[PDB]
């Protein structure tokens, strides 16, 4: 689960070489659906990746 | 030499003890409002490409 009341199992375990890897070399580790967020309208779990994307980023520790 | 009614009151007193107000002032907090989150300064890129 997130923070966010997203919750939901564990239903596969994807390679790492099948992952679909990012122009910076690296490679998710949570793979999850766009469609939670149409009905259940959690845009804190946009902006919680947004920041600390920023945060792991810079150093610092958004509020 | 007993006690008798004597006459009806004209009036009454009630006493009760007061003080003032002040002037409106309205200080409602030591740092005020909710102080915005903000950029740090020139915070510069912390990633490069490769090549």
């Amino acid at each position: 689960a997130s923070r966010h009341g997203q919750k939901g199992i564990l239903s596969r375990l994807w390679p790492a070489e099948d992952m679909p890897f990012t122009e910076s070399g690296m490679v998710p580790d949570i793979l999850f659906n766009p469609h939670g967020f149409p009905s259940r309208m959690t845009i804190g779990m946009l902006i919680e990746s947004m920041a600390g994307k920023s945060a792991a980023l810079h150093g610092l520790c958004h509020d | 030499g007993g006690l008798t009614c004597a006459s009806a009151p004209q009036g009454t007193l009630r006493i009760l003890e007061g003080p003032q107000q002040s002037l409106s002032g309205s200080p409602l907090q030591p740092i005020p409002a909710s102080p915005p989150p903000q950029i740090p300064p020139g915070l510069r890129p912390r990633f490069c490409a490769f090549g």
